[PDB]
């Protein structure tokens, strides 16, 4: 998931808004 | 906080700043 793919690749804006509640 | 490698506390700033008000759901695999 993200904690994983997020350390190893450049995190963009839509990533992380998809975990916003 | 974005467009970089966020590792171990620096993804759970970078989803404390973008989800704001909305919060976030923080879930290692």
């Amino acid at each position: 998931g993200i904690v994983e793919q997020a350390c190893t690749s450049i995190a963009s804006l839509y990533q992380l808004e998809n975990y916003c509640n | 906080f974005v467009n970089q490698h966020l590792c171990g506390s620096h993804l759970v700033e970078a989803l404390y700043l973008v989800c704001g008000e909305r919060g976030f759901f923080y879930t290692p695999k």
